[PDB]
């Protein structure tokens, strides 16, 4: 409820080129600001002789709101004479963009190239990894299993998320004859162990799924991926989406992050609802543990009377001591809104002690320019109910604006003490910034005729320090003690917080909190 | 009340409801009883668009040779006018569905066997519903097949883009609408179009030109069972999954899914389609169910079938039983608490019910 909507910051790119197909917060630990990765994998770069390769830009949050892109600057490598080796055009550069402190992870996943031995073309993929000053590429699916019986067609960098201890985590759906795969390499291995000569290097601690029987083919493993602890040590797990999953109805698997075992599975409901399309792990109950949260956005959900239609639908499993789950679904709203596309974590957006998650509508509500719901957990669960409604607000030209297909949450920029929101609308190429408003809580009091009005107030994070009220019967200080005053049937009061005055340099204003009540 | 306004009788031989245009007037907070009288008039006019799918379907195509006269023949004994069409799919020619690797396999997708193929179409509509039969045996003989890496095709594609071109098509506005969908591999269902950077939603608008091909087949995604649906049921179209033994348990899930649906065991050559299609007929035009469209938010009606020999079912909306046509009755109730069609699935007669407040 406290995200902001008056002022959002806007971010535009290339016409055309994608931009806000990944968002991505870019926080250093080497300087003092905070930055946006959006990727754009269908901008033009000036590399030579390549058409429309994409590219990742950095975006200024305090500034002239430029946006900038180099993870490479040449084009096509030889191998042989009058022959390349790889084709980096319409390679989608920017389909996945992820950054952990001065780590940022950009692939192209429809990457082709000339595998040696034959002379074909392969969607293999590819990846680039930044440190600082060192830039690498990252490859691991163009190895020497080829074609299709291999991870020729791997398109590896489909799904990227970063570990935290540094092991970012690959899926490519199309390995193994589209089976899938999942790949996780360390960023140690990655950067030490990368030459340009060598086109196939084998690592050491390759963590890779296997080839398994032709029953399971086709079915797409990699599609989305996140990380979560599941099996109680301190490693974070593998979790990945397979919509196709030998019969499209579509299972979600947890693997370990050590060995990679299968640890849990997940199975769908309705054939062709695409259940594991995106995948988001955290807490929304602050249990310690870690949440599932499975988005099937082509779910048909059976009407009143006896129909059905496709509203989307988003899975809510929570995790338990003994390894259970508890699983609880929640219905879209609207027809044809692809609910359930792109669920990001938020953090605490308010503060109030349990962790809030987001779910987005891309294709739905008012000329279908797309729609992000605000949820926020409570200790049995999450509430059903929306917390808050964003909408867009250009309207589509040629392409839909797909207004909430990407989104990144749980990252204050501000440092103002709430974090904040990014949403990408690559369909109107717009890039879009909501800061979540400081929250206060009052406490109200009323308790010849002798009346006696109380108040009082705090809140978190950056807030000014005292908040200017208005009573009137029918100056309190954040933090202080019950402030009143006694002046000499229903008697009926309410407190009108002066947001103009309590605002900071950019305004900022603060909300008061969801529950609270004004009239007495 | 409810003032009839409107009735024909039912016609004897090819008017399928009785009741067309009532006239609904209700006090708030109160319900009356509707009527409707559904007949599946005999020999009425059919139109069947063939949409086959061709590598492993080489085969069919010869075995299928002389099957508009073997049509006609065994179909011309239970309908007058017969119309036959032709069209056929194999994926999308886009990157990671196709043979693109060698230079001459644009031209040539099967230079790896030693063989001669077609390079790989999204969609392609060959011939219109014509009333000549011969005309499907002589445009079937100028088919070959192509080849597509993937096992999964784009079958939804063609579906869908035959449902909504009309003009194209050809689907007669007073006939009985037949889809046949006869392949071997399982289907590239909605959302499958990022691997091949295609993350365009399908709009439902029909984009075969005049070149007879599905001119957006790079360019925007596959259609979904919510479309397809809305859309099936738009244009009044029946569809029947000929598929092999493979995916018929596939395909039945599906089916399942969609109004209107069913599926038949097509053999290794197609060679007993005739007779798939002839019972698929007597499979889609044995159920009457009724479907809604434009109902007001403030009205609920509830569904009284009565049907076989004076039944009294109590809240089923579809009845089971029917031969070839009969005559059953559905009663109805609305309640408002304070123009709405009713119409059987596959057929544009409608009880157009006219509601006025007072």
């Amino acid at each position: 409820f406290n995200l902001d909507v008056d002022s959002p910051a806007e971010y535009s790119g290339p016409e055309g080129s994608y931009f806000g197909f990944a968002v991505d917060f870019f926080v250093p630990s080497a300087s003092s600001r905070m930055f946006l990765l959006v990727g754009a994998p269908k901008a033009n770069t000036t590399q030579p002789g390549i058409v429309e390769g994409g590219q990742v830009l950095k975006c200024d949050w305090s500034s002239t709101r430029r946006c900038q892109p180099e993870f490479d600057a040449t084009g096509n490598r030889d191998y042989a004479k009058d022959d390349p080796l790889e084709f980096k055009s319409h390679q989608w550069f920017g389909a996945s963009v992820r950054s952990k402190q001065d780590k940022i992870l950009a692939c192209a996943p429809l990457y082709h190239w000339r595998t040696e031995m034959k002379q074909e073309r392969e969607p293999v993929g590819t990846c680039f990894l930044q440190d600082g000053t060192k830039t690498v590429e990252y490859a691991p699916c163009r190895s020497q299993d080829i074609d299709a019986d291999g991870q020729g067609f791997c398109q590896g960098g489909f799904s990227i998320d970063f570990t935290k201890a540094d092991r970012v985590l690959l899926g490519g759906p199309g390995s193994f004859y589209w089976q899938g795969q999942l790949i996780s390499d360390q960023v140690a291995e990655i950067v030490s162990k990368y030459d340009p000569n060598v086109y196939s290097i084998k690592y050491n601690n390759q963590l890779a799924t296997r080839t398994a029987q032709a029953i399971f083919d086709d079915s797409y493993l990699g599609y989305s991926v996140a990380v979560g602890d599941f099996n109680g040590d301190g490693i974070d797990d593998f979790v990945s989406g397979v919509p196709r999953a030998a019969r499209t109805l579509g299972m979600v698997y947890i693997y370990d992050g050590k060995n990679m075992s299968s640890l849990y599975n997940f199975t769908g409901e309705q054939m062709a609802a695409y259940f594991g399309f995106s995948v988001a792990a955290t807490d929304i109950n602050g249990d310690d543990y870690a949440d599932v949260f499975i988005g099937a956005p082509l779910f048909m959900d059976r009407g009143s009377d006896g129909k059905l239609q496709e509203v989307g639908q988003v899975s809510v499993s929570l995790q338990r001591a003994s390894g259970d789950f508890q699983t609880t679904k929640l219905n879209g709203f609207e027809v044809f809104a692809r609910f359930g596309s792109a669920i990001a974590p938020l953090g605490d957006l308010d503060q109030d002690g349990f962790n809030d998650i987001a779910i987005a509508a891309p294709y739905g509500g008012e000329d279908k320019k797309g729609i992000v719901y605000i949820f926020n957990g409570r200790s049995t669960g999450l509430n059903a109910v929306p917390s808050q409604i964003l909408e867009g607000q250009w309207a589509a030209r040629s392409m839909p604006p797909s207004f909430g297909y990407s989104m990144k949450g749980a990252t204050d920029i501000d440092k103002n003490g709430y974090p904040d929101l990014i949403v990408g609308a690559f369909g109107v190429d717009r890039a879009i910034l909501y800061r979540a408003r400081p929250v206060i809580t009052v406490n109200a009091g009323l308790e010849c005729f002798n009346v006696r009005f109380c108040l009082k107030a705090d809140g978190k994070g950056v807030l000014p320090r005292k908040l200017n009220f208005q009573v009137e019967l029918l100056t309190i200080s954040r933090g202080g003690l019950m402030q009143c005053e006694e002046l000499i049937i229903t008697i009926f009061m309410e407190y009108r917080l002066d947001y103009r005055t309590a605002a900071d340099t950019t305004g900022l204003q603060p909300i008061l909190n969801q529950f609270t009540p004004a009239n007495i | 009340e409810a003032r009839v306004l409107e009735d024909r009788p039912l016609s004897d031989k090819g008017t399928q409801v009785s009741p067309q245009r009532i006239a609904l007037r209700l006090r708030p907070d109160d319900s009356k009883n509707f009527s409707i009288q559904v007949r599946q008039v005999e020999d009425y006019p059919v139109d069947i668009y063939y949409l086959m799918d061709l590598y492993s379907m080489k085969d069919d195509l010869w075995s299928i040779q002389n099957l508009g006269t073997k049509l006609a023949t065994q179909m011309r004994k239970l309908t007058s006018n017969l119309r036959i069409g032709f069209g056929a799919f194999v994926d999308k020619p886009v990157s990671p569905y196709m043979y693109i690797s060698p230079p001459e396999a644009l031209e040539n997708p099967c230079y790896d066997m030693k063989t001669t193929c077609l390079p790989m179409f999204g969609y392609k509509h060959v011939l219109t519903l014509t009333d000549q039969v011969t005309r499907f045996n002589e445009e079937v003989k100028k088919q070959s097949v192509s080849r597509n890496r993937d096992a999964p095709e784009g079958g939804f594609d063609a579906i869908m883009q035959a449902t909504v071109c009309d003009e194209k098509i050809g689907w007669r506005n007073d006939a009985s609408h037949l889809l046949v969908f006869t392949t071997d591999a399982k289907t590239h269902i909605a959302l499958d179009g990022r691997l091949a950077g295609i993350v365009q939603p399908n709009d439902g608008q029909c984009h075969v030109g005049s070149d007879n091909h599905y001119s957006a087949s790079t360019t925007m995604d596959y259609p979904s069972l919510g479309l397809m649906t809305e859309k099936l049921s738009q244009k009044n179209i029946n569809l029947i999954f000929a598929v092999t033994e493979n995916v018929v348990n596939l395909y039945q899930n599906y089916s399942e899914l969609i109004p209107g649906t069913t599926v038949g065991v097509l053999s290794m050559d197609s060679s007993n389609v005739l007779q798939l299609i002839v019972d698929a007929y007597g499979k889609i035009r044995s159920k009457v169910e009724l479907e809604v469209r434009d109902l007001p938010e403030e009205l609920s009606l509830s569904f009284n079938a009565t049907c076989l020999n004076n039944e009294v079912i109590p809240g089923l909306k579809s009845c089971m039983g029917l031969k070839i046509g009969d005559t059953v009755s559905f009663s109805i109730e609305a309640k408002v608490r304070g123009s709405f069609t009713i119409k059987p699935v596959g057929f544009k007669d409608s009880l157009i019910v006219q509601v006025t407040f007072d």
